[PDB]
């Protein structure tokens, strides 16, 4: 039961207690998932519409 | 600023759109003129949602009227709040489409749609930011059946990715005006899987039986039933007409309702329904029984011969909002065979404190149920004891339609109810 | 002195932060009109409060924050409300239409039309810094915008401030106070895409904040507004380090350094005590032992889960009021006696202290009542993958059926992103076995 | 209407339970993966603790105690005794036993053999006996150098403790036995002992010169109705209830089962259960526990009761399944769920 670095203040104190020791993706490849997906929207809709022309 | 353009074609869809304008617009304190005449301010706080606000604080509903005949719409403009509707949204022809789904969709409907899409394209150019279009309409005539569809495609094209919503009435040989009304269903239901993303399906029977053994109807009229649709229209409206807690549009429901794009066809319900013991309190528990009670159901479809795959319960009236909980809760907990297990917590409920003209409380129901598959096969059965002897199809061949179209309905119709089945099991 | 920005993504991050700003203002006696009659360096200063609120010329005290939403209605309450007057209109940013529960809708087809110009307000904040700590981010878990596009950002600000700490406070999806059914989806996709992105995030269960509300503040239905002020005591007490005077987590950084030793395993759970009604005839203040004693209680931890059947692997006690050493040490001994306390091998078995003199603040007209001490304990247990594992059966049962999945192909998501992100959290979910289960 | 849920087929108990749940026409039983149950009559292994409570107002029951494997293991119930300061290493009830794990593999092999040689040395009877939780395999002998090699063979945790060579023998016959208390344990954790008991009883006359044939030192009512070729002479099914036995005490020893055993009996059941109480307690958790245990007891020609181990998962004798079963549908799930005597139970009172 040890007390470490006890840092004192006038707005509180703080302290360390030890009861027993131990024992990314660019900004390029984020643009491609963005368009990827806006394109594989596009495809679907130009399908529905190839649909509704038929 | 979440705009909804209503939609309502032919006979069906007029008197039936035309009552949900009444009692909305009473509920929102609109009067027959437009001006507005409440007490709370949450009448008006979602006002602009079926209300278009022009000079003088007068609000104009949001409605496009359409009708291959004149009739109706006369009667309409001559109606209750007739005088409301904006005068440049009525759209109407002269032939007719004689209950045949091929003139409404082919031939007499094409001949108007255009005009009809000016209307719906001028009043959504106003629109701040449109949530969707609701559609009212019958399936088993000419005119909503064929040319309500036709439009629907129509809007599909130049708003493709908008909330479709329509308000179906599906026929019965028992309350039946023509013998092609299957017919004209079954070419129907198929435009509408493909491209609406919420039906609420109302059957003429189940209105019928209603009026005759709830409400005590010795006589039921179209006007009777037409009143079951309103009260419905209304309470399945609620969430949009008022502010929440829920917020909910129409992207929001249809996303947390429809689970697979084709199975999107759901049974209404409301409570009370009493015959004139009609200023008797409901408790909660009574709303809740009879809210869920079959008998109080508009699809025609016993819920207990399939699955609820989603249940949405909007609660009106100052209530105990612990006490719905604790009801519906109930109800869940002593029937969960009824409900997939493979959609957690597919049971949701909404409190509104505002309730409907007349009525200290009321529940209204929606639910996206398999059961649903017993109407389509009602429709399919009549529709193939006819079309195995080809009766009745000079009507439509004569229209310019080929016999293999109504194979592929039969067909698309029978996949649907294929579909709905395996979901069941 | 070094500055934190604080993000607030979708209607739960907003309502959140609205609730959090009222109370950071009363903590250090800001008034609603940005004025800070105790602040004697008008215009300037790098005080610890300066690490929120940056000031004007004329005094005024301007939060260090944005707030996203992909619809107005949420942020128009903060552009009229009561501290309307704190922010200006640059902080506020509103879209029409919002993901409608849709995960893909937030992220890639609303997310993509609108990350550039978040990025550029979030660019003019930190220009006013001149050592940015790092973020702050509030969001859900369940809500389109609060998922799909907190992600968004989240895989943004790694790349234009690499350097940069970033904490999450999560709002968990709990059916109590939910209408959606999609959550369980959106949660996962979110957190597979954030994980990496993410250096601490304290998760908040609304089933646990929802009983305690009613519980403790006896709220037979609780509101958003009950739940919300609950929630940003529990955030005050965590962030009161950075913004007072103190050597107990002084900096975004040493979050990390205390409470996450495995990188993956960064989701420490949050236990408040005590919570007493207001409407209260009067009640029995609390000492240091009962309210530390509290915290080992699951009545009052914000996920709902059990310690005992878990290993710690670090430990803050953060006090708040009338607290001495000497009270901490002699609680925390008769605990050990009684309580089950399992630490990992490889950390030590210790407690971190920090005591704030000034006692919890309490909004007038709240549903709190004031006390004299409180505490907020941050322990990183693996027994919070309870939560992990009630979310992922919930989306192995929709998933089996690809229920609703049409809703995110549409949106542009590819079917292989769900597979992908629920393999992903399978692996979390090891992560946390290997640590804690022998 | 209450709910509950079945995930284990193969227990004998709650498909009593469950039976009489459904006789009472007020509880339905639900699919084992519907989680809106009130009562859940879960899976021995790997039971989804973290589940449970967090479905909107069900108030959830499950009948096993997440956490109490601590005391029905082998090794693990070792470990708590000699860790645990409420029990103690010189705990006086429980055989002296050591935790040996395979040289393929803390581990308490030196801290064995020192015990062993002070025994070689001091003249005393020097037998142990081998065991595990993952046998049907068992080894009793004399000599340290076959017990050791015996572990090393296989491949999961064993337990080395001394061998009562001083048994209580039963007349006629001169056969060993022990005793099975059926031990009940509610969401408040009132500690509930059935009323009747069972004694597994051995057909063979127990030999202390032979240690190789393990009929007459084994009394499992597997290896007596198999490998035993007098099984159910004196008794049916090898199995002795408590007023036989009590009958037995009183003319041969001049006794009552009461004092020369029973004292002794429940006493060790409550240091168990109480040991472990802020372990495993479900007073203020979100979900609320029950289970029924076994504990074995062995009896020495001194009418001094050691504790052999806890089942987690225990059977009943065919005689008291009925008894048995109605009293956990009245203490323990009708306590929680209740419907619209004399209790077959003994409260053990304690301080929580
Ligand atoms: N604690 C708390 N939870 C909230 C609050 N608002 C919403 N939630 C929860 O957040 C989830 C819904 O996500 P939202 O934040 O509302 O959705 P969103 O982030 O705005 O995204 P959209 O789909 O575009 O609306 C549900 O689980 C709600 O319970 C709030 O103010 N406080
Ligand atoms: N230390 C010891 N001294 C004397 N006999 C012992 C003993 N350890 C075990 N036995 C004998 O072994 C038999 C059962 O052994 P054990 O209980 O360890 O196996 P088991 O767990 O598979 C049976 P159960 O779980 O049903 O009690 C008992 O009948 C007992 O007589
Ligand atoms: N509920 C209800 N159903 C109607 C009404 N009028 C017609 N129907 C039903 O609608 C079908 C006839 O369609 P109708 O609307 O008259 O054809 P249309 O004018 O060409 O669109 C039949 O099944 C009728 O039972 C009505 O006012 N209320
Ligand atoms: C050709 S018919 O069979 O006579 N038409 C009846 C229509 C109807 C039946 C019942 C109603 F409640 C309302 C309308
Ligand atoms: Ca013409
Ligand atoms: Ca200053
Ligand atoms: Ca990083
Ligand atoms: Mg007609
Ligand atoms: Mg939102
Ligand atoms: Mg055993």
């Amino acid at each position: 039961m040890e007390v470490i670095e006890l840092n004192k203040c006038t707005s509180g104190q703080s302290f360390e207690v030890i009861l027993k020791p131990p024992s990314d993706p660019s900004l390029e490849e984020i643009q491609k998932k963005l368009e990827a997906a806006e394109e594989r929207r596009k495809y679907q809709e130009a399908e529905l519409l190839k649909h509704l022309a038929e | 600023m979440r705009e909804i353009v209503h939609i309502q074609a032919g006979q069906c869809g007029n008197q039936i759109g035309a009552k949900f304008w009444e009692v909305i617009s009473d509920e929102h304190g609109i009067d027959p003129t437009g001006s507005y005449h409440g007490d709370s301010d949450l009448q008006l706080e979602r006002i602009n949602v079926y209300y278009n606000e022009a000079t003088g604080n007068k609000y104009v509903p949001r409605a496009i009227l359409v009708d291959l005949e004149p009739g109706t719409m006369d009667s309409v403009r001559s109606g209750p709040f007739g005088q409301i509707f904006r005068p440049d949204n009525f759209v109407f022809g002269q032939s007719g489409a004689g209950n045949n789904w091929a003139k409404g969709h082919y031939t007499e409907g094409a001949e108007l749609v255009d005009s009809v899409l000016d209307v719906v394209r001028k009043e959504s150019e106003s629109c701040d930011c449109l949530q969707g279009f609701q559609l009212t309409h019958s399936l088993g005539g000419g005119t909503g059946s064929g040319m309500g569809t036709l439009l629907i495609s129509k809007i599909r094209e130049e708003y493709p990715d908008r909330i479709m919503n329509t308000f179906s009435v599906m026929p019965s040989p028992k309350v039946s005006d023509t013998v092609v009304e299957p017919y004209n269903a079954t070419l129907s239901v198929h435009q509408l899987v493909e491209n609406t993303d919420e039906t609420y399906c109302i059957d003429n029977e189940a209105l019928y039986d209603i009026c005759f053994r709830t409400l005590k109807l010795t006589t039921p009229t179209y006007g009777d039933l037409n009143h079951l649709v309103s009260a419905t229209m209304s309470g399945v409206t609620t969430c949009l007409r008022f502010p929440g807690q829920l917020n909910a549009d129409l992207r929001k429901l249809a996303v947390n309702m429809v689970p697979f794009p084709r199975l999107h066809f759901f049974m209404p319900g409301f409570a009370p329904l009493t015959s004139r013991q009609q200023y008797r309190a409901l408790t909660v528990p009574e709303l809740t029984q009879q809210m869920f009670d079959s008998k109080n159901m508009m699809a025609a479809c016993d819920p207990r011969h399939g699955r609820y795959l989603t249940v949405a319960a909007i609660f009106r009236g100052r209530m105990s909002m612990k006490e719905v909980d604790e009801q519906m809760l109930n109800v869940q907990n002593k029937n969960s065979s009824y409900f997939v297990e493979w959609i957690p917590n597919n049971v949701k409920t909404a409190v509104c404190d505002i309730p409907p003209r007349g009525l200290k409380m009321s529940a209204t129901f929606i639910g996206n149920s398999t059961a649903i598959q017993e109407l389509f096969k009602r429709i399919s059965e009549q529709f193939t004891a006819m079309f195995r002897r080809k009766a009745f199809l000079h009507w439509y061949t004569g229209e310019g339609m080929d016999e293999m179209e109504f194979t592929e309905a039969e067909s698309n119709m029978n996949d649907l109810v294929s579909e709905y089945q395996q979901y069941q099991d | 002195m070094r500055e934190c920005i604080s993000i607030h993504v979708g209607q739960a991050g907003v309502q959140i932060g609205n609730a959090c700003w009222e109370l950071y203002c009363l903590e250090h006696g800001i008034q609603p009109d940005g004025q800070m009659p105790s602040d004697k360096t008008i215009g300037g200063g790098d005080d610890s409060f300066n690490t929120f609120f940056s000031e004007t010329g004329a005094g005024k005290h301007v939060p260090r924050a944005v707030f996203v939403d992909l619809e107005p209605t949420v942020i128009d309450e903060v552009r009229t409300g009561t501290y309307r007057q704190l922010f200006h209109p640059e902080q506020l940013i509103t879209g029409k239409e919002d993901a409608a529960n849709n995960y893909a809708r937030g992220h890639y087809t609303i997310g993509k039309e609108i990350i550039d110009l978040v990025l550029d307000r979030i660019r003019k904040l930190a220009d006013q810094c001149t050592g940015l700590q790092g973020f702050l981010v509030f969001h859900s878990f369940g809500g389109g915008t609060g998922s799909g596009f907190t992600s968004l950002l989240m895989e943004r600000l790694s790349v234009d401030y690499g350097k940069k700490s970033k904490l999450e406070f999560s709002i968990y999806p709990a059916p109590q106070v939910s209408t959606a059914v999609v959550e369980p989806y959106n949660s996962i996709l979110t957190t597979h895409t954030t994980l990496e992105h993410s250096d601490c995030a304290f998760m908040v269960d609304n089933e646990a904040i929802y009983d305690i509300c009613r519980r403790n503040l006896d709220i037979e239905r609780p509101t958003y507004t009950n739940l919300n002020r609950l929630i940003s005591q529990i955030v005050s007490s965590i962030t009161a380090s950075l913004r007072f005077d103190g050597a107990l987590n002084v900096d975004l950084t040493e979050f990390q350094t205390n409470l996450v030793p495995y990188p993956r395993i960064h989701f420490p759970l949050a236990t408040y005590a005590p919570v007493i009604s207001a409407e209260k005839a009067y009640h029995e203040q609390l000492s240091v032992a009962e309210i530390t004693n509290a915290c080992f209680e699951p009545a009052n931890q914000m996920v709902k889960c059990d310690p005992r059947h878990g290993k710690y692997m670090a430990c803050c006690l953060l006090y708040r009021g009338d607290v001495v050493p000497k009270d901490v040490n002699a609680a925390i001994a008769t605990i050990k006696t009684k309580r089950s306390i399992q630490f990992v091998d490889w950390c030590p078995t210790g407690f971190k202290v920090g005591i704030n003199y000034q006692p919890p603040t309490v909004v007038p007209g709240g549903d709190l009542a004031k006390v004299q001490r409180a505490v907020c304990m941050l322990s990183n247990t693996t027994a919070i993958a309870e939560a992990w594992a009630r979310l992922d059966h919930k989306f192995d049962l929709m998933y089996a059926k690809r229920a609703f999945v049409h809703w995110y192909v549409g949106e542009g998501m590819e079917e292989g992103e769900f597979s992908e992100a629920r393999e992903d959290m399978a692996a979390l979910e090891k992560d946390y076995e290997e640590v804690g289960v022998d | 209407m209450y709910t509950f849920v079945v995930r284990d087929e193969n227990s004998s108990v709650y498909a009593e339970v469950s039976r009489l749940l459904l006789a009472t026409g007020q509880w339905k039983r639900l699919r084992k993966d519907n989680p809106r149950f009130n009562l859940m009559l879960g899976e021995r292994n790997r039971l989804p603790f973290g589940r449970l409570g967090h479905e909107p107002g069900l108030v959830q029951l499950v009948n096993y105690y997440r956490g109490a494997d601590k005391l029905c293991r082998k090794a693990s119930l070792v470990k708590l005794i000699k860790t645990s300061p409420e029990l103690s290493e010189s705990c006086t009830w429980f055989p002296e036993s050591y935790v040996i794990y395979p040289t393929n593999l803390t581990d308490e092999r030196e801290v064995f053999l020192a015990a062993y040689n002070r025994r070689r040395e001091g003249r005393e009877g020097n037998v142990w006996i081998a065991k595990s939780s993952a046998g049907a395999g068992i080894l009793i002998s004399s000599e340290a150098s076959e017990l050791l090699d015996f572990i090393d063979e296989q491949g999961q945790v064993h337990v080395i403790q001394k061998y009562l060579e001083k048994p209580l023998l039963l007349e006629p016959g001169h056969r060993k036995f022990d005793i099975r208390s059926w031990v009940l344990v509610d969401h408040l954790y009132n500690i509930y002992l059935y009323r009747e008991g069972v004694l597994r009883t051995s057909s063979e006359p127990y030999n202390s010169a032979n240690f190789q044939d393990k009929t007459c030192h084994l009394t499992n009512h597997c290896i007596q109705k198999e490998y035993s070729k007098n099984y159910g002479r004196y008794e049916e099914g090898n199995e002795m209830f408590f007023e036989e036995f009590n009958q037995y005490l009183m003319d041969a020893l001049n006794t009552t089962l009461e004092n020369s055993i029973l004292l002794q009996i429940k006493h060790i059941i409550r240091s168990c259960l109480m040991c472990i109480e802020p372990a495993i307690s479900t007073k203020h958790l979100h979900y609320q526990s029950f289970q029924l245990f076994g504990f074995d007891f062995m009896v020495d020609e001194e009418l001094k009761v050691w504790l052999i181990e806890v089942n987690g998962a225990p059977a009943c004798a065919q005689k008291l399944y009925a008894e048995l079963c109605q009293g956990i549908v009245d203490v323990a799930i009708s306590s929680v769920f209740p419907l619209a005597p004399t209790s077959i139970f003994i409260k053990l009172h304690h301080h929580h």
